[PDB]
C-alpha cells in the first residue's frame, strides 16, 4: 500500500521532504524501507489487522 | 520513456519537411530530427 500510494505520487510528480507541505508535495512518508519508523508502519498496517 | 506512464503536460510538436526536387521526406519532433525518412516518385500527389 505503502509504495502504491508512493508511485501515485511520483505519478504527480512529488518530491521526499521533512516537514508536510502542499505547495512543495514534501513528506516524511517517502523513504527507503531500510530507515523507516516504528509509528508510521503501525499506523499504516492497522487497518488490515 | 520517464515521461512515460502518465499524462503530460507539454504540447508535441511533429514537422514534416518535403522536398520537391528530390523526393526526400523527413519527420523531426520538437525540433529533433528523426531517424526514419521515405523516398517518393516525380509526379507524385500528397495530401498533408
Amino acid at each position: 500500500t505503502h509504495e502504491k500510494w508512493a508511485f501515485d505520487k511520483i505519478q504527480n510528480n512529488w518530491s521526499y521532504g521533512e516537514n508536510v507541505d502542499e505547495e512543495l508535495k514534501t513528506h516524511p512518508m517517502l523513504r527507503p524501507y531500510k530507515t523507516f519508523s516504528e509509528k508510521d508502519k503501525e499506523i499504516y498496517r492497522w487497518p488490515i489487522k | 520513456p520517464g515521461q512515460q506512464g502518465r499524462i503530460s503536460h507539454t504540447d508535441l510538436v511533429i514537422g514534416c519537411l518535403v522536398d520537391l526536387a528530390t523526393g526526400l521526406m523527413t519527420f523531426t519532433a520538437n525540433g529533433k530530427e528523426s531517424n526514419t525518412f521515405f523516398q517518393v516518385e516525380p509526379n507524385t500527389k500528397l495530401f498533408p
